[PDB]
RNA sequence: GAAACUGCGAAUGGCUCAUUAAAUCAGUUAUGGUUCCUUUGGUCGCUCGCUCCUCUCCUACUUGGAUAACUGUGGUAAUUC
RNA sequence: GACGACCCAUUCGAACGUCUGCCCUAUCAACUUUCGAUGGUAGUCGCCGUGCCUACCAUGGUGACCACGGGUGACGGGGAAUCAGGGUUCGAUUCCGGAGAGGGAGCCUGAGAAACGGCUACCACAUCCAAGGAAGGCAGCAGGCGCGCAAAUUACCCACUC
């Protein structure tokens, strides 16, 4: 119906050519995904050669990572903030690859507070006095500082970074195509990127 | 080099991460990246330009994804006017057997130029290769310019 | 209670098609009133509503509660059921047999009431009854995994 | 006509390797699918009335296949056609017969019968090397096998020796010049000779010079080349012609010295 | 052993030349840009987890519940209804 | 032994893409573009590559070496007739490739179809009816009407070839 043929479209020249042979299976649409964020739809669709294909719809979770400490934990996906295609994308909050969205950010911190036995940005150190206090002081003989020795002066933390987690949200890039795949993945953003789309963002709204 | 964004999406290399390990360089240092290149094979060989300079382009094979296999031509540069392509064209000779005569042909074609290639001008001999298809219009790519032909670009004193 | 009938022109009714106009309903497999003729195969037919009017040439009720009385021409007539069951685990919640008692003996016996020679008495043929020939091809299974492994 | 794939074959679409004639009707048998190339095969019924003549009709092989005296690599088939093609053994076990499907100077499948104990193994080239799952290595060849841990120092190119009862190759030559080959398509067909030579071109077709114990030289593509054992010394048993690829004139001259039309 | 469910084929063939001027098509090349029923050859035990909740005998010596043919009653002027 | 299933390889292909090759016409010389024309960047879609599609941005692309437009009683090729040499003319038609099943469009099933000996709708036709409705597509083999200068049996049979 909707087609994604070639046999149209004029040549170099600004000819045209006449109408050759009728539409076929292969060369097809299918409209578009328009996923959003909201509970879990999903939708199989049979395709060529078999091997269905997923169709997500109204995704809140995905998979991103932290690579530069190599950490990789589920954690929701709260709201779009950028989307380099478009700026219309962003204002009915359609979700696809290369967007900018907003994490809880979450596992990342009880992972760090653990292995690197310090925590990040606080409010205050009196929350941290009753419990979160019995992991990050323990009792262990022998391995409170055996372990805990080769972590140290490998978590300067960047300042771009530490400053998100008392917010308590932070910047990651959809590196997937959730109409292909049925999920949502990525990659949280680092370095130079980080200081890019901030920019952007600041520029662009407000 | 230091910008190279123009986008309203950031521009950089696949296979290339950004480390948070160790802090201490004193002013200055390591640009924070490491550069991505390639052989091609077949006997042409990468410029010095591209492993020195900074661009992002995908297009071309030295850094980027897209593959030279099959055939391997030649060509001349007759007009630049476009951001990162050429057009080409191809003089040859067509045969008739009724005759005993041959008679002038020429073709036109676009094809994709590096970023790397900064000293072409119009009037080169020019080296193209079969790729993937890129764009409507563009399925090649160069491998190498050259010049060794009458009329040539500077003064003999070289 | 009524289970539907026929629309004078013989067209059927099904439920799920509120009102009483005749409608013309795409149908495909899993649907009433359908036969395919072929796989896929979605034809338009018409058919008409639930809702009951003086239209119709027929209806059909079912008996659900049984009054004091009997209706001579029915309930008075008797007819038994024909057929026990041909699976193994029907036959044994039937009779409620335990898990062991060796199912061999509690089938129905259908007569043949006459042939001009003898009357037979016919079974079924059980199915899921385990028996020797099972456990072989069981056995033979998990021979080959080992084998593969080694 | 095609909206999905064909089933028929004519008989002038169809190769001239089958020698087939043009007196019996439109179609011919088509080989279904199986190791070898439609352009490469002999069908199985060709080999049965179009050769050897123990059947007449199509629904006599019927008939045959069905008792199970036939075989293909050691290996039992059933059917009208299977795709046999270079370098299999049909075993014919009620007959005591055994045959090899090779090629004949002119460049077809001859009858080239030899001992049960040459029909227990087969030369198979080596055509793609593919390592698979937890560092487990596989061969590839043109007979459509994969044969795992081999040596490792087997690559394309070389023939390994088969054992059609165990599999798991026991043996094999090692590609190099001055080994005897045998050509398997192409222009030459069916010499015989030494290496001699290679020829590399970066890209594709590579050729290969070859020789002859006749003292000539021909060179093919790399890929109609197969090997046959070490320098003048064949690991397989041989048919009448052996590769010498004579001129018209002097296959004139025999026919008329030996005046040979009847015995 | 009729009938009926299930699997497979019906996209092959046969026919026509209306459309179609770099289109079709032929020679030559490319999938390192992809899909592939079927045949042939390999792949065939975590993978270590019975993790249920009934409080541990657990259907694995085999688990769950409906439809046709069939039997019987019908509607329509008419249908492979 | 039989059947089924996951993946890899293989076979039969399928689908896109490279270079070169075309009949008549200028009383057709400028053509193509936000109704994407050419390119860049990102995304959607698709079996995959790709302005295929969308957003943003640039202003290109093609032509006297004949573009663009129009015409063709133009399906293409393997070939055929004539012929000293060079040519000229024909190719609906038994092999291969392609396109189409009254004209258009959409879609189900399947590995493979935008299928017509599948389906749905519109349009042009034509059939039955108790007037409520229902059913159809011979460019398959025969056969009929019509059209014309112009073209065969409503035959016999799966034995051969598949």
């Amino acid at each position: 119906g909707i087609s994604r043929d070639n046999w149209h479209k004029r040549r170099k020249t600004g000819g045209k050519r006449k109408p050759y042979h009728k539409k076929r299976k292969y060369e097809l649409g299918r409209p578009a995904a328009n996923t959003k964020i909201g509970p879990r739809r999903i939708h199989t669709v049979g395709v060529r050669g078999g091997n269905k294909k997923y169709r997500a719809l109204r995704l809140d979770v995905g998979n991103f990572s932290w690579g530069s400490e190599c950490c990789t934990r589920k954690t929701r996906i709260i709201d779009v903030v950028y989307n380099a295609s478009n700026n219309e994308l962003v204002r009915t909050k359609t979700l696809v690859k290369n967007c900018i969205v907003l994490i809880d950010s979450t596992p990342y911190r009880q992972w760090y507070e653990s292995h690197y036995a310090l925590p990040l940005g606080r409010k205050k150190g009196a929350k941290l006095t009753p419990e979160e206090e019995e992991i990050l002081n323990k009792k262990r003989s022998k391995k409170i500082q055996k372990k805990y020795d080769e972590r140290k002066k490998n978590a300067k933390i960047s300042s771009l970074l530490e400053e998100q987690f008392q917010q308590g949200k932070l910047l990651a890039c959809i590196a997937s195509r959730p109409g292909q795949c049925g999920r949502a993945d990525g990659y949280v953003l680092e370095g130079k990127e980080l200081e890019f789309y901030l920019r952007k963002i600041k520029a662009r709204k407000g | 080099m230091a910008d190279i964004q123009t986008e309203r999406a950031y521009q950089k290399q696949p296979t290339i991460f950004q480390n948070k390990k160790r802090v201490l360089l004193g002013e200055t240092g390591k640009e924070k990246l490491p550069r991505y290149y390639k052989n091609i094979g077949l006997g042409f060989k990468t410029p010095k330009e591209a492993i020195e300079g900074t661009y992002i382009d995908k297009k071309c094979p030295f850094t980027g994804n897209v593959s030279i296999r099959g055939r391997i031509l030649s060509g001349v540069v007759t007009k630049m006017k476009m951001q990162r392509t050429i057009v080409i064209r191809r003089d040859y000779l067509h045969y008739i057997r009724k005759y005993n005569r041959f008679e002038k042909r020429h073709k036109n074609m676009s094809v994709h130029l590096s970023p790397c290639f900064r000293d072409v001008q119009i009037g080169d001999i020019v080296t193209v290769g079969e790729c993937r298809p890129l764009s409507k219009t563009v399925r090649f790519n160069v491998l190498k310019v050259t010049k060794a032909a009458g009329t040539k670009k500077q003064f003999q004193k070289f | 209670r009524i289970s539907g009938g026929n629309d004078k022109q013989g067209f059927p009714m099904k439920q799920g098609v509120l009102t009483h106009g005749r409608v013309r309903l795409l149908l495909s497999k899993g649907h009433s009133c359908y036969r395919p003729r072929r796989t896929g195969e979605r034809k338009r037919k018409s058919v008409r509503g639930c809702i009951v009017d003086a239209n119709l040439s027929v209806l059909n009720l079912v008996i659900v509660k049984k009054g004091e009385k009997d209706i001579p021409g029915l309930t008075d007539t008797t007819v038994p059921r024909r057929l026990g069951p041909k699976r193994a685990s029907r036959i044994r919640k039937l009779f409620n047999l335990s898990k062991e008692d060796d199912v061999r003996q509690y089938v129905v016996r259908k007569p043949l009431n006459k042939e001009g020679k003898k009357p037979r008495t016919k079974a079924p043929k059980i199915q899921r009854l385990v028996t020797p020939r099972v456990l072989q091809h069981k056995r033979r299974r998990i021979a080959l995994k080992k084998q593969r492994t080694k | 006509m095609a909206r999905g794939p064909k089933k028929h074959l004519k008989r002038v679409a169809a190769p001239k390797h089958w020698m087939l004639d043009k007196l019996t009707s439109v179609f011919a048998p088509r080989p279904s699918t199986g190791p070898h190339k439609l352009r490469e095969c002999l069908p199985l019924i060709i080999f049965l009335r179009n050769k050897l003549k123990y059947a007449l009709t199509g629904d006599e092989v019927k008939k045959i296949c069905m008792q199970r005296f036939i075989k293909i690599d050691g290996k039992v088939r059933a059917d009208i056609t299977y795709p046999a093609g270079f370098m299999d053994v049909i075993s014919i076990d009620k007959t005591g017969e055994n045959f090899r499907l090779i090629y004949d100077t002119k460049g077809r499948f001859a009858v080239h019968r030899i001992t049960p104990e040459e029909a227990k193994y087969k030369l198979c080239k080596v055509r793609k090397i593919f390592v698979g799952t937890k560092g487990i290595p596989h061969l590839v060849t043109h007979d459509a096998r994969t044969i795992r841990y081999p040596d490792p120092l087997i690559k394309m190119n070389d023939t390994i020796q088969i054992d059609l009862e165990t599999g798991k190759i026991t043996d094999f030559i090692k590609f190099d010049t001055g080994n005897l080959c045998m050509v398997t398509g192409g222009a030459n067909l069916g010499r015989i000779g030494v290496i001699t030579n290679r020829e590399r071109h970066p890209g594709s077709f590579d050729v290969v010079h070859v020789k002859d114990a006749n003292g000539n030289s021909f060179a093919t593509r790399l890929s109609n080349i197969f090997v046959i054992g070490k320098g003048n010394k064949p690991w397989i048993s041989l048919p009448r012609g052996k590769g010498i690829r004579l001129t018209i004139a002097e296959e004139r001259d025999k026919r008329l010295a030996a005046k040979q039309s009847s015995g």
